[PDB]
């Protein structure tokens, strides 16, 4: 219900509409912060 | 304002009590007369420019006499209470624009399709709580709603503490950020105002409204953000308009039918009701019909009118001034 | 409201107080089973030959 | 406003005009300045972006 | 979307009668589906109970009076109804809201 | 009320023709004339002829149905009457 | 027609023999009240023939 | 077509008066006007003129003063004077007294255009 | 004069209001004749092709479908508020009014697909002049 | 016209439908008569060959 | 429903000229005339 | 009904001037 159509490498957030990928963690944007799975 | 009757109302207005034709001295007075057959009765009032009777009522020919408080002519303010929807989000989310529409149904004229949309928003942020979203929310419809530039009155607009939780502490648009300091808040309660009045040419009316709410986007999934329960009325509009705009209507039938039209030429008749107190009304509803083959209805009705000291003391006093003179049964209030 | 009952047709009806209308369905059916028998009058059970 | 949304302003124009214009006549002229259409610029290029 | 007649509010904006869908012509049917009754050609009642004038049809004077007042009461009755054949090429689609 | 017909021809405009229209149609249909019978009595002649008999035109009414046992049954003995003198009118 | 532009009519041409805008009382409908009436009374008088 | 015609129940009843419209000016048109007849030969009209009994009334001309408050002139100009003299006879083509009254009227214009191009004629000679 | 020749047309009594004459026989010394009828919508532009712009013509155009002596009854001087009507006719009081009511007018702008012409033809005033001028030859 | 020739037949009065006369007498008064009868093959044929 | 009949002649084109007859279908089955008696009292008279 | 004949009219007289008027009245006809 809510689509994300990329995926940016980034020490930086990149976008609200992408999902930022670090090292080691994946945090996507919801809930107006970034949440990281596992 | 202009009312609607069954074939004919006038109004005397009892502003003090004789029970004899010689003691009529004063404007406004009234004196219930009948005699001991009890066939006819009949209202002498002391108009400001001389005695004038009322119509005869034949009391074989009433049809109802009900007498009504006060209390039951206030219409009542009603509240909306406005809160955030626990289920939906605890907290405010860091970054959703809050918006409150307010649905207005009758601005300025009398239909439903006349209507107003007025709104509040907060942009709410990272450990922003919900007592700090209500003292933020309350000061963002309060420049809307509660602003000096509007032309009417719109709405009251107040908060609430959960401490307290009885009274309200009301925001205006000069109400500044530091003079709402509490850290309880849980409401925000939109209540209706009373619009303005003018004898004759405005009446007395309201203008309602629905607070509903805009969708934010939790989780992924837009969902509605508030919830708006009615809470019981606390503030009510008094009698002094209702029944200043009654008395200024029924003059004309024993009068001048036109009230100031051409203003060269006019006939001041003098009103006798105060609008800033609070009356009773009486209305003894009856008819005529003749000893023949005329024996169709012609309906009339009388009101009564007289001031409340909040007891009822001058209208259940007239009652028993009419119920032992006349032999009705009107009921006490 | 007005325009929306103007795109509809009229009939004229010869007074009275009711109007029937008589609605039709299919002539071709499937007629569901109670049970069958084999040739010495006992019943088909489930668990039986052929 | 405190903070310009087009969810604020989409919502001002589309209940304005359903209560009180026709379908074709809802053509809105937003008059401001400079610095308010680059604030107009940024809210759809977060919508749009949605 | 009338908001005059229909006073139930939706919780997502606007009238909640307006939420609704309908699918009024399903098909060919060979015959009109949905279709105004009306009794002997339209028939309709124009009364008139008045006194001594007539303010409605500006008439003075009466031969035969109605009653003796100086009045005038108009009266106007019609029967009407409407048709639908077959319902099943109508399908209705309702929010529950308005309460069935 | 009916419009002034005394006017000079430049005041009986557009508006003007159109009042004495929305006259007739609204308030007349009075069927007050003092040398001609009302449309109900014509109307009764005129179905008389086509054979269709008013049962509250020849008494006091206390049916509807069309059956003879609370009906009439009517003979149309006047339309031989009245088709001589419609027949020798276009034979002359 | 020579001066309407929209006088124009179909092939069929017929008339309706009635009495002043109404439906037609033919000479059919005029006697049918009598011949039902001679049926009814052929018949009793076929079973008074009968019996 | 509307120009001094009363095209009602199904006949095409006029007044006399011949509107001429939808051709053109004299220097717009390209056959020079409307050319109406072969009576000169070359009868020229414009979008404004109206002709009454072969009598041509003029739109380029204006109304003198003195020649309105003599005889009595509506229009501000000759063509829109004949105009507003057949208005009563515009709805009623077979009046006996609006016919009447039209030739009547009509002379009274066509006396006037004659007093008005005379002082036009002799003024510009002098 | 109809379609731009002269007809001709005999006028259903029950159809012809006559007002405003003095106890004469003659229809012609009426000041003021309503003619209703229900007329097609192919006799209404036979008649006023002429005179009816597009916008009338939509009205025509306009029209639900169908229907096809019950035009509708109006009754004046009514004696009571007591009305019986369930299969088209109404029922009044016995001997006050006219006890039932056969149509008495033709309200419904459009019965069947025909539509409602009413036709009204009057007698206004006409402001003329007598003009007395003498004979330029001899003294007339 | 059937054949090229004109012809004349009686219509039943079973077998038309005849709308929208306005009160009239007459049939050649209708703004609309449907014709609905049973023809032989050869008559449809007789008629439309073309 | 009839199909407009306000049109130009170039828009009466063949599929509208098929609506007209598809809705002239099964509508001999009423009647339409305010002069007429019905086909189930003339069909007795025969 | 009952055969009643009613009838009804309005009506109305005006003195502009009332200083215009004298009488003299005779003392019995008043009070």
């Amino acid at each position: 219900m809510k689509t994300l159509r990329t995926l940016k490498i980034s020490p930086n957030a990149p976008d609200i509409n992408s999902v930022w990928l670090y090292k080691g963690t994946m945090k996507y944007f919801n809930n107006g912060e970034w949440e990281t799975i596992g | 304002m202009v009312i609607s009757i069954n074939q004919v109302r006038q109004l005397y207005v009892a502003k003090a009590l004789k029970a004899n034709t010689a003691a009529l001295t004063t404007a406004g007075d009234i004196v219930p007369k009948a005699d001991t057959a009890k066939t006819t009765l009949y209202f002498q009032s002391m108009s400001p420019a001389g005695i004038v009777a009322s119509d005869k009522i034949n009391l074989k020919h009433v049809l109802y006499a009900k007498a009504t408080p006060s209390e039951a002519l206030a219409h009542k303010l009603v509240r909306y209470s406005v809160t955030l929807d626990a289920d939906v989000s605890a907290t405010p989310v860091a970054g959703q624009n809050y918006i409150l529409r307010l649905a207005f149904r009758q601005y300025i004229g009398l239909s439903e399709e006349d209507q107003y949309f007025k709104y509040g928003e907060v942009i709410a942020r990272s450990g922003m709580t919900a007592s700090d979203f209500y003292k933020k929310m309350a000061i963002s419809l309060a420049k809307n709603l509660e602003n000096k530039t509007e032309s009417t009155p719109l709405v009251n607009i107040y908060l609430i503490s959960a401490a307290a939780a009885s009274t309200d502490v009301p925001v205006t648009s000069a109400t500044k950020e530091s003079d709402l300091t509490a850290t309880d808040y849980n409401q925000i309660i939109i209540e209706e105002t009373e619009q303005p009045w003018v004898l004759g040419m405005m009446p007395q009316a309201f203008i309602p409204f629905t607070p509903q709410f805009l969708t934010i986007t939790v989780d992924g999934e837009d969902r509605l953000w508030g919830v708006a329960t009615v809470v019981t009325p606390t503030k009510t509009v008094p009698d002094g308009h209702l029944i200043a705009d009654l008395e200024y209507f029924c003059m004309g039938a024993r009068g001048d039918i036109y009230r100031g039209m051409g203003y060269p030429n006019i006939i001041k008749t003098t009103y006798l009701v105060d609008p800033g107190a609070v009356y009773d009304v009486l209305d003894i509803h009856y008819f005529y019909t003749g000893s023949n083959e005329s024996v169709q209805k012609s309906e009339k009705t009388i009101t009564l009118v007289a001031v409340d000291d909040g007891s009822h003391t001058a209208m259940n006093a007239l009652i028993g001034a009419i119920n032992t003179a006349s032999g009705l049964t009107i009921a006490t209030l | 409201l007005d325009t929306f009952l103007n795109s509809f047709p009229t009939r004229e009806f010869e007074d009275d107080n009711e109007y029937y209308w008589d609605v039709i369905g299919s002539s071709r059916r499937n007629i569901p089973l109670v049970e069958a028998r084999d040739e010495n009058g006992v019943v088909v059970a489930a668990n039986a030959a052929n | 406003y405190n903070t310009f949304s087009l969810k604020l302003l989409e919502d001002a124009l589309y209940e304005l005009s359903a209560s009180k214009l026709a379908m074709d006549d809802r053509l809105f002229v937003i008059k401001t300045g400079e610095r308010g259409a680059i604030q107009f610029h940024k809210e759809v290029l977060k919508t749009v972006s949605g | 979307d009338d908001p005059v007649r229909n006073k139930i509010l939706h919780p997502m904006g606007g009238v909640a009668f307006s939420y609704r869908y309908d699918i009024w012509y399903i098909g060919t049917m060979d015959q009109p589906n949905i279709f105004k009754c009306k009794i002997k050609g339209d028939n309709e009642y124009r009364g008139y109970q008045w006194g001594i004038r007539n303010p409605f049809t500006g008439q003075k004077g009466n031969p035969y009076m109605s009653f003796d007042e100086d009045s005038a009461v108009i009266h106007r009755m019609a029967t009407l109804g409407v048709c639908v054949l077959d319902p099943t090429r109508t399908m209705s689609l309702i929010p529950a809201i308005l309460q069935g | 009320n009916f419009p002034r017909q005394m006017l000079p021809f430049s005041k009986k405009t557009k508006q003007w023709r159109k009042d004495c229209l929305l006259w007739a149609n609204q308030k007349t249909f009075f069927n007050y004339s003092l040398v001609r019978k009302s449309v109900i009595h014509k109307k009764i002649n005129y179905d008389l002829l086509n054979g269709r008999l008013h049962m509250s035109d020849l008494e006091l009414v206390l049916i509807k149905a069309a059956y003879i046992p609370d009906r009439l049954q009517h003979y149309p003995i006047m339309n031989s009457k009245l088709n001589v003198l419609r027949g020798e009118e276009s034979k002359r | 027609r020579l001066n309407n532009p929209s006088r124009c009519h179909f092939g069929i041409v017929g008339s309706i023999y009635n009495l002043n805008d109404s439906r037609p009382f033919s000479l059919v409908d005029m006697m049918k009240p009598y011949n039902y009436l001679y049926d009814a009374i052929h018949d009793r008088l076929n079973k008074a023939i009968a019996s | 077509a509307f120009g001094g015609w009363l095209n009602t129940q199904g006949g095409d009843f006029t007044n006399g008066v011949t509107f001429i419209n939808e051709g053109g000016s004299h220097e717009e048109n390209p056959y020079q006007g409307i050319q109406i007849g072969v009576d000169g030969a070359p009868n020229l009209v414009e979008q404004g003129e109206v002709v009454y009994d072969d009598y041509v009334f003029s739109d380029r001309m204006e109304i003198p003063d003195d020649i309105r408050k003599e005889y009595k002139l509506r229009g501000k100009t000759f063509a829109k004077a004949a105009k507003s003299a057949q208005r009563e006879s515009e709805e009623r083509p077979n009046d006996p007294l609006s016919t009447k009254g039209l030739q009547a009227a009509m002379e009274r214009i066509a006396t006037a255009q004659e007093e008005a191009r005379q002082r036009k004629e002799a003024h510009r000679e002098g | 004069i109809v379609g731009g020749e002269p007809v001709i047309e005999r006028v259903n009594p029950l159809k012809i209001r006559i007002f405003k004459s003095g106890y004469s026989n003659k229809v012609e010394d009426a000041d003021m004749i309503i003619l209703e009828d229900y007329w097609s919508p192919g006799r209404v532009i036979d008649t006023y092709y002429d005179v009816l712009s597009p916008k009338d013509i939509k009205y025509i155009e306009t029209m639900p479908d169908y229907i096809g002596e019950r035009y509708g009854f109006v009754n004046q001087n009514m004696i009571g508020d007591e009305i019986t009507v369930r299969d088209g006719t109404y029922f009044f009081d016995p001997a006050n009014l006219f006890t039932e009511g056969i149509a008495n007018s033709l309200l419904p702008y459009d019965l069947a697909g025909n539509l409602r012409v009413l036709r009204l033809y009057w007698k206004s005033k006409r402001k003329i002049l007598k003009v007395k001028s003498y004979d330029p030859e001899t003294g007339e």
